[PDB]
Formats: C-alpha cells, sequence, structure tokens
RNA sequence: AUUAAA
C-alpha cells in the first residue's frame, strides 16, 4: 500500500512544480499599500534581485528578525515586508510575556508568550 | 483607556463553537443519504451533540431561526452600529460605526480583538469580494477605502460628494456599484479606481444598491415614490427597468443568489418580494413589520429563508412560500436596527442597530423553554 | 485535462424494494432497487433468493413503484429519476431486457418556483386499486398518471393552490377503500424544527384529496390540523379496517375519516412538546423517526426501527373494526433498513443500505412472531474509507512479479453493521506444488475409482499419464494410448469408465485397463457428455457415440444435410427443463455462419441462427467461429449459458425461456474480457471449493462463476500471465482444487484461498465489527491496519461551561426516557495474516473524544537507512456541543515488533504512542508533507516537525471556516474546505514558510479531493455533495485565473454517487499516468483514467454517436446524466460505462457506427480495449 | 509593535 510506496511522483517534474519555481505568471502587486503577508518568499530576490521592489507578490524577506510578530499570529499584520518581526512560527522567538514579566504571573498558563521567571 | 495592557482574572467565556455541529455532519453524510435518512434530534437538552449545521438541515430552514441571544458586543465609544460584515471566513465579525471606527469580534466567543479609526465620517457600507481578498467600505463623507483581510488600508478615494449608503461588487469583482445621496448610481472600475458610468434617474436619495449575483444587473432603491426601484445595465448605463414597488423610501434591495429573486424592504412597513424574470407582477408580500423595515439578510444557506429588521427594533424572520413570519423578536434591539450579518455558516446572525450596541442571535437549543425576554 | 471514467465495482446498497409481478402475472419477484441499478430476484424454496434479472440505469432511482395496467401480462414499473422524471418500464419477454413503456419530463422552471436548489425527491405512489399514479415533483407540484395506450394524459396539480396550502410535505399515501383515487398527504403548513417547539408546538396535518381523474377536480375531505410536529412517515391501513397509520418520531397514532383520532405515546419525550391527546402505550420505549414498516396481512405491520429493532404492531379492534388499542411486541433485531417489503406469506426483506440486504422467515409462536435469518445479500456499505495494502499470503511462485500485489480495505457499513471490507479484484490461486513439463500443450483430468485419479497430458508426439492420488506419479503401464497425441480425455458415463479419443480412434477404458477400442479425416475436436459422445474430423465429418450396456461404444451416424461445413461443435444436457421443446443436445456452428442445435438422440434441427458470428446482442430462431461450449450453471445447474470464441473476441450469452422447436432464446451478456492442436479456452469445473463455472484461458484467464445466487461473476486471473490449458484437480494434496499452465511450461497445482467469498463483483472477504468503522490506515511495516471505530453507549451528562471549568450534569428523566447516543472511539490493530482484530492492541480514546482524521504518515528520521519511517496520525476532537469549546488531539502512534503473548502469535504486534497531547483547538485533518506533519487545527493549518516524542511548530497559514480534508504531493499540500472549496498551498523548506499558491474562489461543499496525475500535468480532483467530479488545474498563465490565485476546473463529471475516499495506482502512453481510484458511498468503485487528447477526440465522437444512436434503460440520456448538478460544465471526462456499450454490439453495428463517424471499428477497440488493459489493478 | 487582558 501507501500511495507513496505503489505510486512515487518523485521522478515526475510537475508543470505546477515549473510554475512556482519560476514565479510563472506572477502580476505585479497592484496598490502599493497592500502587503500580502500570507505569500510565497520569492526566491529571485534570495538568489540576486528580483527588479520589483514592493510592486512583487511574494515576500522580500530578511533574516535581522528575531521575534515573531504578535500581529500576524491573530492574523492583522499591516507592515508586510516592511516589519521587523518574524514571520515564523518558532516558540523560541516568541515575544515575553506582558503580563507575567510586570504584572506577577499571568493569567492563563496557555499563552504563547514566553515566561522567565 | 484601553491598550491590551491591563491584567484581568482570567475569564471563559460564552461560545457558540460551530466545530461539534460540523463534526457531527460529517459523520452522517458519510452514511446518510440526506434528510430523510437523518434521526431525528430530540426536543431535550442531553441531544446536545446531535446538532448539525444548517447544511445539514437543508429540508428544514426552521432550524436558522436565529432568536437565542448569545451576546451582546458594545464598544465603549457607544455610537450606533451602521453596518455588520463577517469575515469571509466566519473567523471575526467587523461593525462599522457612527464614529468611523471599525470593530473587530471574535466568531467563536464574541468578545472584542481590535478597534481601528477607518474613516473620518460614519461607515455606511462595508461589503467583501466575491474573492475573499478585498473588503470594500463607504461612509458618509462619500469616500470609498480598500481593505484586505489584515484590516490594512490600501486605497482610498472620493466616489461621491455626498454620503454612499451601499456598495455591491460583481461576480469578479472586477467592478463595482455605489449609491448615494446625490441622486446617482455610478460603476466603478476596483482595479483603477475609475468611474465607468453614472447612472442617473432616481431624482432622491438612493438609499440602497445590489449587483445581480451573475447577470451584470444593478438594482437600486431610492426615496424618490416616482421611480423607488430601478434597474440598470452597468456596462451601457441604460435604465432597463422602473419598479414601482413601494409607497416610500425602499431601504433595502438584495438580489438572491439564486439570481431569481429582489428582496425589497421599505418605510412603507413592508418587505416585498420579486421575481426579476417578471417584474409586473409582485410576488409575495411579507408583512408583520409594526414599524418601517430597514434591513434585510438572506441566509447563506437556505434559500428561500431571510431575517428581516425594524426601525423599532424588531427581528423578524421569513420563507418565501409561507404568509406569516416563521419567527421573530419584537423587542430584539431598542432602536432600528441598520444591519443584518448572517454567519458563512449560517447558524449565527448579528445585528447591529440604531443603538449603540450589537447582539448575536443563535439556533435555540433542543429542549429549552423558551422563557427569556425575547421569545417569551 | 482529458480522462476516462470506469466503474471496476457495481454500487452495492438497495434502497426500495417491492413484491411485484415483473415477468409473467403467474408468480411475483422481488424487485429492488439501488443508485442506478435495479435488481429482480426469485425465491428458490433452505431458501436463497436467486437473481433473476438485473438492469443498469443513467441516473439514479429516487421512487420506485409498480402497476398492473388493463389487459396486461406483467406489472410495469414506475421508477422516479432526479428533478422530475417519471418512466414508466416493462420486462419484455423476446429481447431480455427492459422495455420503456412512457417517459415523462415535468423539469421546467415554472414548476420550481424560483427555487434553483431542489431539496425534495420525486415520490411516486401508486393507487391500491391502479386507478391512477401520483409523483410529487419540487415539493409542490402533485402529477397524475391515470390509467385506463394503457395511459391517459398526464396533469399536474398545484398543492399550494389546494385548499389549505400545504407547503411542507411530509408523506402521501393512497387509502384503501375508496370509490375514487384518495391520496392523504401528510404536511405542515407552518413548519417547526426541534429547539422551537417551546413556541411552535403542532404544526402537522393530513387532508385526504378525492381525484376525479376525468373532470380533474381534487376536494379536500378529512382534513386534521393539531397533529404532533415530529410526524414522520404515513402509512395506509389495508381494506378491512382502513384509515392511515401515521408514524411520529415519539408517538403513534390512527386515523380514520369518521372515528376520533386514536394516538399513544411511546417515550415520556412527548410531554411538553405535543398537546396532541396521547394515551401512555404500556412496556414499550422506543422511537419511530427513521423507521421502516410494512403490513403483513392486515391489522398487523412490521416495523424495523432505527437501530434495527423488528417490532410487530398489531391494531386491536371491536367486531366493527374500529381500532381502539395497539400491542406492541419485539420480536429479533436485524439489519439497519431502507426498506421493506411482504414476499410470499411468512417472508419479509429487508432493504439495506447499511449492512447486507437480508431475508427473513417469520412464523407465529406457539399473535407474536419469530425470525430468521434465510438469506442475505453482500452490501459493500456506505465507503467511509479505504486503505490499500499487501495481502500477506502471496505465494512464492507469483513473488518475481513486476507488477505489485496489493488490495483494498474499506471501512463499510454503519453502526451494528459497520465491517471491514477486503477486496481484491483478481483472482491469486495458493500453488501447492510446481511441475516442470515441457512439451504437452493440454491437459484432462478423470475421476476414477470422488477424487480425480488419472492427469493426462497430450505432447506434440505423445502421451503422458500421471496417477494423481497420495503421490503424483507417471504411469508407464498400457491402457492409455501413450504412442501420440490425444485430442480428448473424459468421464463417460456416471464416471464408472474413462474415454480416450486420439486421432486414430475412440479408446473405452475401465481404469488402467483397456476395455475395447474403437478405431475410426484426423479428429480435430471431441464433445462428450452423458453417455452420448461427438467426435468432428478436420473437414467437419460428425459421427456420434452411445454407451450400450453388455458397457461399449456404440456408432450412431448422425442424419445431417452437409450444406456447409461443420466448424466446432458442443454437447449439452438439459437438467432443469428450460430446454423444453435429462434431455441432451448438440450445439454446432455451420462455415457459412449459422449456428444450430440438435435434439441429440434424433438429430432434428430445433434451433437455427443466420448470422452466429457477428455476436447479435439477441438470439432467435430462424467470422471464424472457433470454440462453443453450453454449460448450465446456478443452482442445480438451473441457467445455461453459451460461451463463444470468435476473431479473438469473447462473447457470451445466456438463456432465457421464449414461447416443434426451442421454447429459448439467447441473451448476449457484457463483459470486459479481450482475447488479443486444438484447445479448448473454456473449461468447466465443478465443485472448484465448491464453486461451479468455468475458466477462460488464454492472454487474460477469467474465472466463470455462478452460485445459487445467479449472478454472474467474471475473475481475472493474470498474475502467472496467460494460462494455456486448465483442469479441475480434487486429490488428498489439493482438496477441491485445480490445474494448469503457465506459458513457461509449468504446471502448478492450486487452490482457491479460503478467506475470500467469489460470490461477490469481486472477491471479498466481510469482517463484521459491529462497531462503525471510521477511518482505516495501513502500516508498511508490521504489515497491519489501524481501524478508527466508535461505538453508541446512552449519553448520561450534559457538559457545562461555568466559566472556571468543565461542570456536568446528570440527566435526570423518567424511565420512560430516551437517553441520547454517545460515541465512544477507539483505534483498534487487524492482522491481515488473520484478519481477526490483534488483542491487547486497541486504543481507547476519551469520553466525547471523536477521531476526525487517521492517516499513515512517513515523517522524517534518523533511525532508517532513508528518512521517512511511517507511523499513523489521529486527528481528534472532544465534541460537546456548541456551548463548550471544541478542542482536539494529535496522536501519533507506531506499531512495533514484541515476542508474541504465549499461545497468541497474533500478539507480536502493539500500538506504541509516541505522541498524544491536547492541541489549540480542533484537529479535524492532517496530512504530511515532505516528512513534516500537517495538521488542520481551527482555522489555520500547522506543520510540525517530529522530534523524539515532541512535535514542533514550523509553519502555519490562516486557511477557511472547517478545513476536513488535505492531501499533499511533494512540498503541495491540497486543503480541502468544508463549505468554500479547495486550496491550494505550498512548503518552502529553505524559508520555513508555508503559502496559498491558489484556491478555489467558488463556492463548494467539497467530499473529499486527490490528485490527477499526467506526464507532467498535475490536476486537483475534487469530490462534491452534488455528486460531481471536478478536476481543477494550476493555470498561472491563463486569462481566467487572474494571476494564477484562481483554480481553473479544466474537467466534469457527474458520478451518480458520492465519493468519500480516494487512492492513486499507475497505470500497468501510460509512461507517467496514475489512475485515481475511489470508492463510492453507495458501496461503488469508480476509475479516472487520464487520457491522451486524441484519443479522447475519437473516444468523444465514439460517446456522442452511442448516446444519440442507442435506446437506453427508462428512456434515460447519458449524456445528461453526467452533466454537472443539473442533476459552466467542462466536459473532459469520457463515460466508460457508455464506451462499453461498443463492446456490446454486433460486429455489424460497430462497423456502421465506426463508418458514421468516419473511423474504424479495429481502431476505436484498441482504445477502449487500451483503457480496460491499463487498469487491471487488484 | 496596530488594543495581548475589552
Ligand atoms: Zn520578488
Ligand atoms: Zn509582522
Ligand atoms: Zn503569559
Amino acid at each position: 500500500g501507501m500511495q507513496e510506496i505503489i505510486a512515487s511522483v518523485d521522478h515526475i517534474k510537475f508543470d505546477l512544480e515549473i510554475a512556482v519555481e519560476q514565479q510563472l505568471g506572477a502580476q505585479p502587486l497592484p496598490f502599493p499599500g497592500m502587503d500580502k503577508s500570507g505569500a510565497a518568499v520569492c526566491e529571485f530576490f534570495l538568489k540576486a534581485a528580483c527588479g520589483k521592489g514592493g510592486m512583487c507578490p511574494f515576500r522580500h524577506i530578511s533574516g535581522e528578525k528575531t521575534v515573531v510578530c504578535k500581529h500576524w499570529l491573530r492574523g492583522l499584520c499591516k507592515k508586510g515586508d516592511q516589519c521587523e518581526f518574524l514571520h515564523e512560527y518558532d516558540m523560541t522567538k516568541m515575544p515575553e510575556c506582558y503580563f507575567y514579566s510586570k504584572f506577577g504571573e499571568c493569567s492563563n498558563k496557555e499563552c504563547p508568550f514566553l515566561h522567565i521567571d | 483607556t484601553f491598550d491590551g495592557k491591563r491584567m484581568r482574572k482570567a475569564v471563559n467565556r460564552k461560545t457558540i463553537d460551530y466545530n461539534p455541529s460540523v463534526i457531527k455532519y460529517l459523520e452522517n453524510r458519510i452514511w446518510q443519504r440526506d434528510q430523510r435518512d437523518m434521526r431525528a434530534i430530540q426536543p431535550d437538552a442531553g441531544y446536545y451533540n446531535d446538532l448539525v449545521p444548517p447544511i445539514g438541515m437543508l429540508n428544514n430552514p426552521m432550524n436558522a431561526v436565529t432568536t437565542k441571544f448569545v451576546r451582546t458586543s458594545t464598544n465603549k465609544v457607544k455610537c450606533p452600529v451602521f453596518v455588520v460584515r463577517w469575515t469571509p471566513e466566519g473567523r471575526r465579525l467587523v461593525t462599522g460605526a457612527s464614529s468611523g471606527e471599525f470593530t473587530l469580534w471574535n466568531g467563536l466567543t464574541f468578545n472584542f480583538e481590535t478597534i481601528l479609526q477607518a474613516h473620518d465620517s460614519p461607515v455606511r457600507a462595508m461589503t467583501w469580494s466575491h474573492n475573499d481578498m478585498w473588503m470594500l467600505t463607504a461612509d458618509h463623507g462619500g469616500y470609498v477605502k480598500y481593505w484586505q483581510s489584515n484590516m490594512n488600508n490600501v486605497k482610498m478615494f472620493q466616489a461621491h460628494k455626498e454620503a454612499i449608503r451601499e456598495a455591491s461588487f460583481s461576480p469578479t469583482d472586477n467592478k463595482f456599484a455605489t449609491c448615494s445621496d446625490d441622486g446617482t448610481v455610478r460603476i466603478w472600475d476596483f482595479l483603477r479606481c475609475h468611474e465607468e458610468r453614472i447612472l442617473r434617474g432616481h431624482g432622491a436619495d438612493v438609499k440602497c444598491v445590489d449587483w445581480h449575483p451573475t447577470k451584470g444587473l444593478v438594482v437600486s432603491g431610492s426615496k424618490d415614490s416616482q421611480q423607488p426601484i430601478k434597474f440598470w445595465d452597468p456596462k451601457t448605463g441604460q435604465s432597463l427597468a422602473t419598479l414601482h414597488a413601494h409607497k416610500n423610501t425602499v431601504m433595502e434591495v438584495k438580489l438572491n443568489l439564486n439570481g431569481n429573486w429582489l428582496l425589497t424592504a421599505s418605510r412603507d412597513h413592508l418587505c416585498k418580494l420579486f421575481d426579476i424574470r417578471n417584474l409586473k407582477e409582485e410576488l409575495q408580500v411579507f408583512r408583520g413589520h409594526k414599524k418601517e423595515a430597514t434591513a434585510v439578510a438572506w441566509h447563506p444557506v437556505h434559500e428561500g429563508l431571510f431575517a428581516s429588521g425594524g426601525s423599532d427594533g424588531s427581528l423578524l424572520f421569513w420563507h418565501v412560500g409561507v404568509e406569516k413570519e416563521v419567527g421573530g423578536m419584537e423587542m430584539a434591539h431598542e432602536g432600528m436596527i441598520w444591519s443584518l450579518a448572517w454567519h458563512p455558516l449560517g447558524h449565527i446572525l448579528c445585528s447591529g442597530s440604531n443603538d449603540h450596541t450589537s447582539k448575536f442571535w443563535t439556533r435555540n437549543r433542543p429542549g429549552d423553554k423558551m422563557r427569556d425576554r425575547y421569545n417569551l | 485535462m482529458y480522462a476516462v471514467y470506469k466503474q471496476a465495482h457495481p454500487p452495492t446498497g438497495l434502497e426500495f424494494s417491492m413484491y411485484c409481478n415483473f415477468f409473467n402475472n403467474s408468480e411475483r419477484n422481488l424487485v429492488v432497487a439501488g443508485t442506478s441499478q435495479l435488481y429482480v430476484y426469485r425465491l428458490n424454496r433452505r431458501e436463497k433468493l436467486e437473481l433473476a434479472a438485473s438492469f443498469s440505469f443513467f441516473g439514479n432511482v429516487m421512487s420506485m413503484a409498480s402497476v398492473q395496467l388493463a389487459g396486461a401480462k406483467r406489472d410495469a414499473l414506475l421508477l422516479s429519476f432526479k428533478d422530475a422524471k417519471l418512466s414508466v418500464v416493462e420486462y419484455d419477454p423476446g429481447t431480455h431486457d427492459l422495455k420503456t413503456l412512457s417517459l415523462h419530463y415535468f423539469e421546467e422552471p415554472e414548476l420550481r418556483d424560483g427555487f434553483v436548489q431542489n431539496v425534495h425527491t420525486p415520490r411516486v405512489r401508486v393507487d391500491p386499486d391502479g386507478r391512477c399514479a401520483a409523483m410529487l415533483v419540487y415539493g409542490t407540484r402533485l402529477v397524475v398518471l391515470p390509467f385506463r395506450s394503457s395511459f391517459l394524459p398526464s396533469y399536474i396539480i398545484d398543492v399550494r393552490a389546494l385548499d389549505e396550502k400545504l407547503l411542507n410535505i411530509i408523506d402521501l399515501q393512497f387509502l384503501h377503500g375508496y370509490y375514487e383515487p384518495t391520496l392523504l398527504i401528510l404536511f405542515e403548513p407552518n413548519q417547526t424544527w426541534p429547539g422551537r417547539v417551546a413556541v411552535r408546538q403542532d404544526t402537522c396535518s393530513i387532508v385526504a384529496i378525492s381525484l376525479n381523474i376525468t373532470q380533474k377536480v381534487h376536494p379536500v375531505i378529512w382534513s386534521l390540523t393539531s397533529l404532533p410536529f415530529d410526524c414522520t412517515q404515513a402509512l395506509a391501513v389495508p381494506k378491512p379496517i382502513g384509515g392511515v397509520v401515521v408514524f411520529a418520531v415519539n408517538s403513534l397514532l390512527y386515523l380514520n375519516q369518521s372515528v376520533p383520532p386514536y394516538g399513544v405515546a411511546l417515550n415520556s419525550l412527548t410531554t411538553g412538546t405535543t398537546a396532541f391527546p396521547l394515551r401512555t402505550q404500556e412496556g414499550v420505549r422506543i422511537t419511530l423517526d427513521c423507521a421502516q414498516a410494512t403490513f403483513i396481512s392486515y391489522d398487523k405491520m412490521v416495523i424495523s426501527l432505527k437501530g434495527g429493532e423488528i417490532y410487530v404492531l398489531t391494531l386491536i379492534t371491536d367486531g366493527m373494526r374500529s381500532v381502539r388499542a395497539f400491542h406492541f411486541d419485539k420480536a429479533a433485531a436485524s439489519v439497519l433498513t431502507t426498506s421493506m417489503v411482504t414476499m410470499e406469506p411468512g417472508y419479509l426483506f429487508l432493504g439495506s443500505r447499511l449492512g447486507n440486504s437480508l431475508l427473513l422467515k417469520y412464523t407465529e409462536k406457539l399473535a407474536t412472531y419469530s425470525f430468521e435469518v434465510c438469506d442475505s445479500i453482500l452490501n459493500i456499505g456506505p465507503c467511509a474509507n479505504a486503505a490499500v495494502g499487501e495481502p500477506a499470503f502471496l505465494s512464492e511462485e507469483f513473488q518475481n512479479s513486476p507488477e505489485p500485489d496489493l488490495e483494498i480495505v474499506v471501512c463499510s457499513g454503519h453502526g451494528k453493521n459497520g465491517a471491514l471490507s477486503v477486496l481484491q479484484k483478481s483472482i491469486r490461486p495458493q500453488v501447492v506444488t510446481t511441475f516442470e513439463l515441457p512439451g504437452c500443450y493440454d491437459m484432462w483430468t478423470v475421476i476414477a475409482p470422488r477424487r480425480h485419479g488419472f492427469l493426462i497430458l497430450s505432447r506434440e508426439d505423445s502421451t503422458m499419464i500421471l496417477q494423481t492420488g497420495q503421490e503424483i506419479m507417471e504411469l508407464d503401464t498400457s491402457g492409455f494410448a501413450t504412442q501420440g497425441p490425444t485430442v480428448f480425455a473424459g468421464n463417460i458415463g456416471d464416471n464408472r469408465y474413462i474415454v480416450q479419443v486420439s486421432p486414430l480412434g475412440i479408446r473405452l477404458l475401465e481404469g488402467v485397463n483397456q476395455l475395447h477400442f474403437i478405431p475410426v479425416a484426423p479428429i480435430v475436436q471431441c464433445a462428450v457428455a452423458d453417455p452420448y459422445v461427438v467426435i468432428m474430423s478436420a473437414e467437419g465429418h460428425v459421427t456420434m457415440f452411445l454407451l450400450k450396456s453388455d458397457h461399449r461404444l456404440a456408432l450412431h451416424k448422425p442424419p445431417l444435410h452437409h450444406q456447409s461445413k461443420v466448424i466446432t461443435l458442443c454437447l449439452y444436457r438439459d437438467l432443469s427443463g428450460m430446454f423444453t421443446t435429462p434431455t441432451h443436445w448438440c450445439l454446432l456452428v455451420r462455415e457459412n455462419g449459422t449456428m444450430e442445435i440438435y435434439q441429440l438422440p434424433d438429430w432434428r434441427l430445433v434451433f437455427l441462427v443466420k448470422n452466429f458470428p457477428v455476436g447479435q446482442r439477441v438470439l432467435v430462431d430462424s467470422p471464424l467461429v472457433k470454440e462453443v461450449l453450453l454449460v448450465a450453471l446456478g443452482s442445480r445447474q438451473s441457467r445455461p449459458y453459451l460461451l463463444v470464441h470468435v476473431d479473438q473476441e469473447l462473447l457470451i450469452y445466456e438463456a432465457f425461456p421464449h414461447d416443434g422447436n426451442l421454447k429459448v432464446r439467447f441473451k448476449k451478456v457484457p463483459h470486459n474480457i479481450n482475447f488479443r492442436g486444438r484447445v479448448a479456452r473454456f473449461r468447466y469445473f465443478e465443485d472448484i471449493y465448491g464453486y461451479s463455472g468455468v475458466f477462460i484461458c488464454g492472454p487474460s484467464p477469467h474465472w466463470l462463476l455462478v452460485t445459487g445466487r445467479g449472478a454472474l461473476r467474471l475473475h481475472p486471473m493474470a498474475i502467472d500471465g496467460p494460462v494455456d490449458s486448465f483442469a479441475p484437480f480434487h486429490n488428498v494434496n489439493c482438496p477441491r482444487g485445480f490445474l494448469y499452465f503457465n506459458r513457461q511450461g509449468e504446471l502448478r497445482i492450486s487452490v482457491l484461498p479460503a478467506y475470500l467469498s467469489y460470490d461477490a463483483p469481486w472477491p471479498v472477504r466481510k469482517i463484521p465489527l459491529r462497531c462503525t468503522a471510521h477511518y482505516v490506515a495501513y502500516h508498511v511495516e508490521s504489515k497491519v491496519y489501524a481501524v478508527a471505530t466508535s461505538t453508541n453507549t446512552p449519553c448520561a451528562r450534559i457538559p457545562r461551561m461555568t466559566g472556571e471549568e468543565k461542570e456536568f450534569e446528570t440527566i435526570e428523566r423518567d424511565e420512560r426516557y430516551i437517553h441520547p447516543q454517545q460515541e465512544a472511539f477507539s483505534i483498534q490493530l487487524i492482522s491481515p495474516v488473520s484478519w481477526e482484530a490483534i488483542p491487547n492492541a486497541r486504543i481507547e480514546l476519551q469520553e466525547w473524544e471523536h477521531v476526525t482524521c487517521m492517516k499513515t504518515v512517513s515523517l522524517r528520521s534518523e533511525e532508517t537507512v532513508s528518512g521517512l519511517k511511517g507511523y499513523v496520525a489521529a486527528g481528534t476532537c472532544l465534541m460537546q456541543g456548541e456551548e463548550v469549546t471544541c478542542r482536539g488531539r494529535i496522536l501519533i502512534m507506531d506499531v512495533i515488533e514484541v515476542v508474541p503473548e504465549p499461545g497468541q502469535p497474533l500478539t507480536k504486534n502493539k500500538f506504541k504512542v509516541l505522541y498524544e497531547k491536547e492541541q489549540k483547538g480542533p484537529v479535524t485533518a492532517l496530512c504530511h508533507c515532505n516528512g513534516h506533519l500537517v495538521s488542520a487545527i481551527g482555522q489555520k493549518i500547522f506543520l510540525w516537525s517530529l522530534r523524539a516524542s515532541e512535535l514542533t511548530g514550523m509553519a502555519f497559514i490562516d486557511t477557511q471556516l472547517y478545513i476536513h480534508q488535505m492531501i499533499s504531493v511533494k512540498n503541495f499540500i491540497l486543503a480541502a474546505d468544508v463549505m468554500k472549496s479547495i486550496s491550494l498551498l505550498r512548503y518552502q523548506e529553505e524559508s520555513k514558510t508555508l503559502s496559498l499558491v491558489s484556491r478555489d474562489a467558488k463556492p463548494l461543499e467539497v467530499y473529499s479531493v486527490d490528485f490527477m496525475v499526467d506526464n507532467a500535468q498535475l490536476g486537483f480532483l475534487v469530490s462534491d455533495r452534488d455528486r460531481n467530479l471536478m478536476v481543477y488545474m494550476y493555470l498561472p498563465e491563463a486569462k481566467e485565473s487572474f494571476g494564477g490565485m484562481r483554480l481553473l476546473r479544466r474537467a466534469d463529471f457527474h458520478v451518480g454517487a458520492h465519493v468519500n475516499t480516494f487512492w492513486r495506482t499507475p497505470c500497468r502512453v501510460w509512461e507517467n499516468k496514475h489512475i485515481t481510484w475511489f470508492a463510492t458511498l453507495d458501496g461503488g468503485i469508480g476509475l479516472l483514467l487520464p487520457m491522451q487528447e486524441k484519443t479522447y477526440r475519437r473516444l468523444l465522437m465514439l460517446q456522442n454517436a452511442l448516446t444519440t444512436m442507442l435506446p437506453h434503460h427508462a428512456g434515460l440520456n447519458p449524456r445528461a446524466f453526467r452533466m454537472l448538478h443539473v442533476d459552466n460544465a467542462v466536459r473532459n471526462v469520457l463515460d466508460g460505462e457508455l464506451l462499453n456499450r461498443y463492446l456490446y454490439l454486433s460486429t455489424m453495428e460497430r462497423s456502421e457506427l465506426a463508418k458514421k463517424i468516419g473511423t474504424t471499428p479495429d481502431i476505436i477497440l484498441d482504445d477502449l480495449l487500451e483503457t480496460d488493459r491499463v487498469t487491471a489493478h487488484f
């Protein structure tokens, strides 16, 4: 069984696999205000130059960010590519809890923000 | 002031969680062909896990008569709520208020999430595109704003010199129509923010506008008694028809997603339904609003069921083909109900009234004695 | 882009059943229908239902009824099809198919009243006196068909236009004992639902409208208006008592026109919900919400409750026949039923879509009745989930086969009838031993003094004799003509003697010793049946031999006028007297192309077919046919079949009676078998593993099986390649086995595997679980199946949220209270070696925890030489109502090898729960992506990395309302939403980002999602609530997709059934294509095979020709049936069931259609047979 | 950090 065993696709190079790798049919992002933070990382921008500064539909990311974005988890990240906080799901990178650090002990033990003591 | 930096005791909030209903429906669909194979939910409190969402009970739209009060969501600003809209996946409720702010309430536990000063003038219109990307809002100052799911304003332009009452998207969302107090409907190109046509002929304030689900038709309602309802061709800009449907001030025009029905609410205390294929004769007339009928909302799942709001605060429920109201709450709000929004699963209804609060209504639990203030 | 749909397994599951005169007025028949299937059953007296006729429709039956028309020899069948279609059909003598008398369409937009979505199935009802039939259409239009050219023009009644404004019709039944056809309608003028009962209680009403056929007037008589809100079906009481019995969920009502209503309360749940006067029925605490009932005799009703319990309800009456009381008797429980009908008195059929439909026999006890199961019709239930795995018992001789050896395990049934079905398409022999015997090409096994004593081999110039017994050894002793080849060898008489024929002559054997030998162009083919021996020379000379007791073979030259050369022969004995005019028959084919049947003791012609080789659909009395065989099969060899081999093409005929000539005709039966020293391809066998049938040799060996059920079964056997010759073999070392050669010259001594049943469309083993089977997953390592099962227990507590922790309210009610059913979920371990559950390997979940998903996931690990490890992952949710927040758990289990418990070899396998932790939301879907676990938790999709025993969050993305299904290929995830649509997601490893590539913007209630794989094209196959199959493609450069952010559907197909599970296999032109298989919720298995554009266009012209130029059952339109959701459209999927009609046509019809569509029959046949060949898996 | 605790 195990479809991966009987019906393997590793030897097949799919068209959409080429399309996403070559950023195929990616129209420039209209309305320079928006950000599209749920988009893929621009692989063209990683290698060298994309040629679309802010007009690219895909994320032009930077490695200096260390703390995860609290608004991105809530789905309200307005900054987008100009966001200083990491759009990753690393729990170690979570910001420290405002209430545990200052207001003694946090109300809910289920909060994702880091507790220091 | 409130800034998310104040300690308070942990609260376990009231929830209307649709997940148990969906899971139960996912199990039933496996072995039940349709409603006739569905085992009956008993009117007892112990049958809490047999409930399914409205998609499960397609043959009985009476489930979605949501007269069970859940929660009242009021801002600390305490200003009238003019428009309520659900985020397309039902994650959040967004309310547009007279202060011009957007307030976001969690779709499961209906508590405050965030607030943002969206418009300078009262928010009159709020609509999401057919693709879930875009939320278009208009204000009393005549400005139209473009938003996304992250509530980031992207584009701003002034569509009308007077108050914009309602906006409606085309099926492909490439174009939309706005109605204003200047008396004209205007067709816009979404991507270029350019007005394609100006639609003139009502002669008074245009209070509502709707786009046909598939055809490319625009229906408008106005204060003008001579031209209460008009049909337009958004490409040519021409007036296809005029419908003398109401005596006074058609407040809402909603085209059913089936593409056949026009639902009109007016200040003459009447909601009327029309077949757009045969406009000369009026279909069912809905009577039962003691005061003016101000808001209507077709159910997302049940195509014949819709909720209606009144200027007295009454929230009534109607079905196509049924003469009388299938349900209602005469004192749902203390003030005129401005907008009604259904959750994408039509199990929760939200109402924003001229009173400074917004309320959430869910389906009645099987086996409960509806002796509360809103029922008996 | 292009594909062809084929069904590999016909749907199983019956929704309608009735007892009517299908064939003639002398006997009644059990007529049952399912999803696009019609079955006619006879009752053979142990009692067994044997199939008499089966028909397929291009549409799903929505309602079934029968009427006896004026001056008719049969009952016409009234079949209803989705939307507004009524088709009146009869059985046709002559051509053994159905005959469409009238087809009615009521599909006008005016009748729909502006409601585009149809939620009401069309329901046909028949007057008891046969005066008229009524079909309720769209819930508002009542179509009336008057009966007396047997039909009068129909008219439509708008029930809204009637008095009292019905407006919500629950049930409608014609009433007995009226001068005019009186239709009782149960309806809700004002509708309510359980939950608003406090403000709207008594909502149901009945009206009896008297239908005047001529004046077309229909006044209302006998209105009642305060019936309980939860009134389910109503049933019309027969003539003596009359009236109607109304089933309610919690109460039972008897209503009559004059008598005041009589009603009883079935449980204490009627108290605050019904103001109707109800009297507590004593000793019964039941519910009638989803119950099937039928009247046995009068004043007695058998009711099949939900849960399967059977009750006998008695209407207790006074002398003047007024119902004054109800009597309830609880008889034995049985299957979950969808329909019920009474056969001959004492017999009751329980039609079942969930579990096996079974025939019951009830007898009065020594008022009360006892029920026993006499027969059961196998039902692969609603196929919730399916798992592919490899069978454990493949013989060592087939281990080096290049194609994978694999089977299907299906979660079937529901509740008490929940089961696992093990499905194998092909038969796999269990080889006992192999003999390397080259040169010999044909075999014969004969019984000697009922084991087979001798095995006779024919070589090119010699004959080899093997004495089979305790040891199989060659006999060099005399008796058998080993000098040259043998044409045929068999048993003559009653197995007392052995008959051996060579080109030189015919030899009679007592065993090892020869009794006598008779010398006799060389003999090329011999036919032996009973004391009759017929041999044919190369030039067509025919002589017959007869056993005359002294025994001895006696020469009797047949009187035959050779206007044409005889090219093949057959002998047949008719045990069951279908061959009316133990009798003996000779079947003969001439060179001109004529087929002749002869009374065998004499030689008078009885049957004649003018153009036999062309393959006519029906053979009626008055090229190069190679082999012909008549065999009687079934119970006591009742139903005979004709087997013909012409031009590398197999065509096989069923025989049916039809009135000094033979009162029989032959009907062509469809199949998908292609045939692309005279050696017989058809080898009749009796009692191979207790099975009687014929083995077809050749490039595609097949098993033809007909049991007492009477259904033709065709099972392929291709694991050993083409089979040259075949013979039955009953031996001490080979009990009721068989014998065949491989093409390499290997002789196989084999037996049929015992764990499978071959009386189904596929070899199947059904494992009863007595509980609902939700998900099944195959674990490659440890080679076991994990099954997520749930069982129902009474609910005793109502969870509450008090703001601090969960607070449980104990349900305190009366003794007459029906407790709600609460599901308890378990994950079990099933061994393929012995399909019993593995002991002490069972995971029990929490009290309210529901398995929402369970899959086998390959997660990367550093243990094996590869990366992936292959665990079993389950997603759960605690279902505690709307008021309580739903949260879930992710369970990752490994099946490990351990030393088995002494005396329990099955206990070598055991769960190892590596991860079981509470998640921050409901876990609704699970998947794996490049060694990472992908979970839909609430309105987000998370991607996890599995550490030693911890799950590490890698990335997430915000998703739609409720993701109930995810499947991944490479680094792409296809997520299905319950209401919104499918979504396409990609994960980038270098930057831990999960993004949305594209999605379908339109709403869609998706059932399940898979992939369509081409050489480079990837399609997202989607199942829908409206029973549609959609293929979506990611086309960023296409204009219709705005920037690639819209997924575009590129192929559309309406399968008649819901699909919840998908799996794909490689094709057996097809370099990188994968066949996507699916199991339907109606018990069927279907295919979606990718196709080239040119072949698609050719077969599309063929499909249009077959749609236009061929009559179809019930007059239905094949093209309209496969249209999208109309029961926009992108017709790029061919209907292989329609394309199979080309194979069913005669050669002349095929050629005419090919010239009309401007192509070659050879080209069309090549395309069709290639599609059949590449999909020969399982 | 844009109201994380409304
Ligand atoms: Zn870029
Ligand atoms: Zn951010
Ligand atoms: Zn904290």
